[PDB]
C-alpha cells in the first residue's frame, strides 16, 4: 500500500493479466422478442424439444463462432479478441463430472 | 475342440454381462432415489452458498474457513450456548 | 463445544422406551447462527436492500454491457472529478456510484448461477442416456459374436461327426 | 469451478483493483513539475491492462446463454429426458436379459461336457 | 458479493443415495479393516470357483485310480475309500494358480493298537499337510505326486 | 411437543454437522465419552439424517461420511491418537481443494497448446 | 424460480474416478483399475 | 483384569516319507 516498485508492480502486471486472459470472435447475438415460457408463450410443443436436443441453437445449445467452429456448453472455448499472442480461454460452462 | 471354443466364447459373454449388471446396478440405485429438481437446486445453494463442499478459490492455509463446522460456529451454536 | 447429554442419557433403555426422530421443521430454524428460513428464494431480490436501475425488459446480455460500459465511464468521470474538483461532494457520490453499478455487475451473473446450475442436470440426463445406449449397442455387439461363435463351432462338430 | 461465470466474475473483480492500482499508482508517483518516463511507461501500461479487461469482459458475456433457453424450456426437455432415461433403461435391461439366458444354456452344457469327460476318465 | 458455482454431483450424491463416496478412501483403508464377506457374493464366487475346478480338473493328468472327485462348493474332494481325503481348491484364474490343501484326512484307523485314539495326531498330519503343499509348490505335474 | 421436538432437531442437527469436525472427533475419543454405549445407541439413532427429507437440512455434507464411519467401533477406540485425526484432517482439506486443482490444470492444460 | 415446475430427474451419479489418497501438493493416486476377474481372485481368498 | 506312544512308528514313517518324498520350495 505505501510504495509501490519496479518489480512489484511488474508482479502486479502478470498476475492480473494470467487471471484475465482478424477478429476471432463470436458471432453476435441480437435481442430475443420469442422467449418459451414468458414472451411467445408456446403451449409445450415438440418441435423446440427436437432442436434443443439434436439441432443447432446458437443460444440454448452452445456458442457459435467465426470461422465456423461450434462450441456447445461442456466444451473450452480459444479465441484472441486483440491483435496480439495472447489468447482468450474460456472455460466450459458446465464442466460435466 | 468343442470345450476350447466353448470356453472362450463363455469367457467373452461373462464379461460383457459383468459390465452390463455393473451398469444395470448403477441404474437400479438411480431408481431408489428420485428427487424433482428445485430440491436439487435448492440444496445446491445450501451446500454452496458458503464455501462447504468446494474450497474458495483464493485459499491460503492458515485462513480461518474449513470444511467442517469450525470453532466458531461450534462454541456460538446452540450447542455450545444453551447448555452452557 | 459440548455434547447433547440428555438425549443420550435417554437412548440407553430397552423395549420400546427409546425415543423416536423428531418430525421436519418447515419454518425458521436457528442452526449455527444465522436463521436459515426455508422456501427462501435462491436470488434473494436487489429491490430488498439497494436500489435498481433496470426494468423488467431484463435481458440479461444487454443489460451486463450496458453496466461495463458504465462502469468504465462512472471511472472516466471519476478521473474528471479528480482533474477538475477533488475537494467536490460529487466524489463522495461517485466512490458510491460505481459501487453500486459493481454490485449489480455481481448481481445480474449470480441471476445465471440457477439457470447453469439448472442447465448442467439437463446436459447430465443427456449424457447419461447415451452411455446407457452406447452400452447397450456395445453388449448386443458382444452377444451377436459369442452367437456366431457358439454357431461355427456347432458348425465344426458335425463335420467331426 | 472451472465455469464462464466464475472466469467473469474474476475478471470484474480485476477490473476493480486495476482501478484502484491504477489511481494509487498514478497518484503516489509522478516526475515533480515546471511552471517520469518510467511513470509514463506505467501510465501506458495500465490503461492497455484496463482496456484488454473490459473487451476480455465483453467476450464472455458473450460467450454466455441468451434470454431464450427460458427455465421452462429446461424443465421440458429434463421431463422428456426423463421419459428417454426410462425406455433406454428397459432396452438394456432386455438385452441384458438375454445375453443372460444364453449365457446360463452354454455354462450349462459346458459343465456337462466336463462331467462326461471326467467321468470317462 | 459473488456467489460461487454450485457444485451440483455432490448434491447429487446426498440427495439420491445418502453418502460421500468422494472423500479419499485412505481414512477407512488405513484406520478399518475391510467389510467380512456376506451371503450372495459368497454362493456366486463359490459357483465361478466350482465351474474354474472342473475346467482345471479336464486339463490335468487326474489320478484315475480309485479317486472319486467331487467339485462340492469350489473344493474337489479327493477321497480314496480306503485310506485317504483331500480337499483341494484353487484361488486365482485358470492357468496358472497352484492348489491349496484345505483339508486332509488319514481315514486308516484301528481302535486297538492306537489305544482307542486317532492313529495320527494333528501334528503329523500338519506335517504331512505341510509337504504336499510345499510338492504342490514344485509345479508339476502335481495330483500325481 | 413443539418446543421440545424443535430444540431436539436443531440441537441434534448442530450436533452431526458439528460431528464433522475431526478435532471435534478427537476431543470426544480423548475426553473418552465413545467409549459409553449410550453413545452408540445414539450414532445408531443419528443415522435418520441418511433419509432425502433430513439430509435436504445438512449444510456441512461430509458429517454423514464420517457418522458411517463412526459406526464401526474399531474406528472409535481408535481416534484418541491426535496423529491419524490430524491425518484425516489433512485428508478433509486436501480434498477441499479438489475443483481449484482441476481448475489450474485445466487452465494450465489450455495455456500450453 | 417464480414457481418453476419440478420434474423427477433420477441422475446415476458418477462413480468412475475414486480418489484413494490425496498425496500432499496434489497429485492424486485413483488405486481401484476396476478389473473383473481380479475381483474373483479377491473374493476367493476373502473366504 | 496327547500322544498315544505309537507316534515312536508313525515319525519314523514320517522320516521315511521325508527321505521318500522331500520337500520342494
Amino acid at each position: 500500500l505505501s510504495r509501490n516498485e519496479i518489480i512489484q508492480s511488474y508482479l502486479s502486471r502478470q498476475s492480473s493479466l494470467l487471471s484475465s486472459s482478424a477478429r476471432q470472435l463470436h458471432v453476435l447475438v441480437p435481442q430475443s422478442p420469442p422467449t418459451d415460457l414468458p414472451g411467445l408463450t408456446r403451449e409445450v410443443t415438440q418441435d423446440d424439444l427436437d432442436r434443443i436436443q439434436a439441432s443447432q441453437w446458437p443460444g440454448v445449445n452452445g456458442c457459435q463462432d467465426t470461422q465456423g467452429n461450434w462450441y456447445d456448453w461442456t466444451q473450452c472455448i480459444s479465441l484472441d479478441p486483440h491483435g496480439d499472442d495472447g489468447r482468450l480461454n474460456i472455460l466450459p460452462y458446465v464442466c460435466l463430472d | 475342440q468343442l470345450q476350447k471354443q466353448l470356453k472362450e466364447a463363455e469367457q467373452i459373454l461373462a464379461t460383457a454381462v459383468y459390465q452390463a449388471k455393473e451398469k444395470l446396478k448403477s441404474i437400479e440405485k438411480a431408481r431408489k432415489g428420485a428427487i424433482s429438481s428445485e430440491e436439487i437446486i435448492k440444496y445446491a445453494h445450501r451446500i454452496s452458498a458458503s464455501n462447504a463442499v468446494c474450497a474458495p478459490l483464493t485459499w491460503v492455509p492458515g485462513d480461518p474457513r474449513r470444511p467442517y463446522p469450525t470453532d466458531l460456529e461450534m462454541r456460538s451454536g446452540l450447542l455450545g450456548q444453551m447448555n452452557n | 463445544m459440548q455434547y447433547i447429554k440428555e438425549y443420550t442419557d435417554e437412548n440407553i433403555q430397552e423395549g420400546l422406551a427409546p425415543k423416536p426422530p423428531p418430525p421436519i421443521k418447515d419454518s425458521y430454524m436457528m442452526f449455527g447462527n444465522q436463521f436459515q428460513c426455508d422456501d427462501l428464494i435462491i436470488r434473494p431480490l436487489e429491490s430488498q436492500g439497494i436500489e435498481r436501475l433496470h426494468p423488467m425488459q431484463f435481458d440479461h446480455k444487454k443489460e451486463l454491457r450496458k453496466l461495463n460500459m458504465s462502469i468504465l465511464i462512472n471511472f472516466l468521470d471519476l478521473l474528471d472529478i479528480l482533474i477538475r474538483s477533488p475537494g467536490s461532494i460529487k466524489r463522495e457520490e461517485k466512490l458510491e456510484d460505481l459501487k453500486l453499478l459493481f454490485v449489480h455487475v455481481h448481481h445480474l451473473i449470480n441471476e445465471y448461477r440457477p439457470h447453469q446450475a439448472r442447465e448442467t442436470l439437463r446436459v447430465m440426463m443427456e449424457v447419461q442416456k447415451r452411455q446407457r445406449l452406447e452400452t447397450a449397442e456395445r453388449f448386443q455387439k458382444h452377444l451377436e459374436r459369442v452367437i456366431e461363435m457358439i454357431q461355427n463351432c456347432l458348425a465344426s462338430l458335425p463335420d467331426d461327426l | 469451478m472451472a465455469d464462464r461465470l466464475t472466469q467473469l466474475q474474476d475478471a470484474v473483480n480485476s477490473l476493480a483493483d486495476q482501478f484502484c492500482n491504477a489511481i494509487g499508482v498514478l497518484q503516489q508517483c509522478g516526475p515533480p513539475a515546471s511552471f517520469a518516463n518510467p511513470t509514463e511507461e506505467y501510465a501506458q501500461l495500465f490503461a492497455a491492462l484496463i482496456a484488454r479487461t473490459a473487451k476480455d469482459i465483453d467476450v464472455l458475456i458473450d460467450s454466455l446463454p441468451s434470454e431464450e433457453s427460458t427455465a421452462a424450456l429446461q424443465a421440458a426437455s429434463l421431463y422428456k429426458l426423463e421419459e428417454e432415461n426410462h425406455e433406454a433403461a428397459t432396452c438394456l435391461e432386455d438385452v441384458v436379459y438375454r445375453g443372460d439366458m444364453l449365457l446360463e444354456k452354454i455354462q450349462s452344457a459346458l459343465a456337462d461336457i466336463a462331467q462326461s469327460q471326467l467321468k470317462t476318465r | 458479493a459473488r456467489l460461487p458455482s454450485f457444485a451440483i454431483p455432490y448434491a447429487i450424491d446426498v440427495l439420491t443415495t445418502g453418502s460421500y463416496p468422494r472423500l479419499p478412501t485412505c481414512i477407512r483403508d488405513k484406520i478399518i479393516p475391510p467389510d467380512p464377506i456376506t451371503k450372495i457374493e459368497k454362493q456366486a464366487t463359490l459357483h465361478q470357483l466350482n465351474q474354474i475346478l472342473r475346467h482345471r480338473l479336464v486339463t490335468t493328468d487326474l489320478p484315475p485310480q480309485l479317486a472319486n472327485l467331487t467339485v462340492a462348493n469350489g473344493r474337489v474332494k479327493f477321497r480314496v475309500e480306503g485310506e485317504f481325503e483331500a480337499t483341494l481348491t484353487v484361488m486365482g484364474d485358470d492357468p496358472d494358480v497352484p492348489w491349496r490343501l484345505l483339508k486332509l484326512e488319514i481315514l486308516v484307523e484301528d481302535k486297538e493298537t492306537g489305544d482307542g485314539r486317532a492313529l495320527v495326531h494333528s501334528m503329523q498330519i500338519s506335517f504331512i499337510h505341510q509337504l504336499v503343499q510345499s510338492r504342490l509348490f514344485a509345479d508339476e505335474k502335481p495330483l500325481q505326486d | 411437543d413443539d418446543a421440545g421436538n424443535r430444540l431436539r432437531f436443531q440441537l441434534e442437527l448442530e450436533f452431526v454437522q458439528c460431528l464433522a469436525n475431526p478435532n471435534y472427533l478427537n476431543f470426544l475419543a480423548q475426553r473418552g465419552y465413545f467409549k459409553d454405549k449410550a453413545f452408540v445407541n445414539y450414532l445408531k439413532y443419528l443415522l435418520y439424517w441418511k433419509d432425502p427429507e433430513y439430509a435436504k437440512y445438512l449444510k456441512y455434507p461430509q458429517c454423514l461420511h464420517m457418522l458411517e464411519l463412526l459406526q464401526y467401533e474399531h474406528f472409535r477406540k481408535e481416534l484418541v491418537n491426535a496423529q491419524c485425526a490430524k491425518f484425516i484432517d489433512e485428508q478433509q482439506i486436501l480434498h477441499w481443494q479438489h475443483y481449484s486443482r482441476k481448475r489450474m490444470r485445466l487452465q494450465q492444460a489450455l495455456a500450453e497448446q | 424460480m417464480s414457481g418453476v415446475r419440478a420434474v423427477r430427474i433420477s441422475i446415476e451419479s458418477a462413480c468412475e474416478k475414486q480418489v484413494h489418497e490425496v498425496g500432499l501438493d496434489g497429485t492424486e493416486t485413483y488405486l481401484p483399475p476396476l478389473s473383473m476377474s481380479q475381483n474373483l481372485a479377491r473374493l476367493a481368498q476373502r473366504i | 483384569f496327547s500322544s498315544i506312544f505309537q507316534r515312536q512308528r508313525v515319525d519314523a514313517l514320517l522320516l521315511d516319507l521325508r527321505q521318500k518324498f522331500p520337500p520342494k520350495f
